[PDB]
């Protein structure tokens, strides 16, 4: 059970780490905050 | 990113027509009523002219 606990807990910091490593780098753009109004021109051209 | 890439090319896709739509529709619908003024006046009931 040591030994079990033990590896599991090393994969959890490993993908943890890489996540937060990668939530760093591959992010360098952010324009979220238009986003869901411009669906509502989407499909107002859809609807055209 | 993805979903707002495949939007911003419907938005490029779909930008250029909303514009001359307009025109597009009320010339039609004018060229169409012409349509149907020519389709409404060709009258065909004649063989080889006799009299008039």
């Amino acid at each position: 059970n040591a030994q079990l606990s033990v590896k599991q807990v090393r994969n959890l910091r490993s993908e943890c780490i890489g996540l937060e490593n990668q939530i760093k780098k591959m992010e360098p753009y952010d324009d979220h905050s238009n986003m869901e109004e411009k669906i509502q021109k989407v499909r107002s051209l859809w609807a055209s | 990113r993805e979903l707002a890439d495949v939007l911003d090319a419907q938005i490029e896709m779909l930008s250029p027509f909303e514009a001359v739509a307009t025109r597009f529709k009320e010339q039609y619908r004018t060229f169409a009523t012409a349509l149907d003024t020519t389709r409404h006046e060709l009258p065909v009931r004649s063989i080889h002219l006799e009299g008039d």
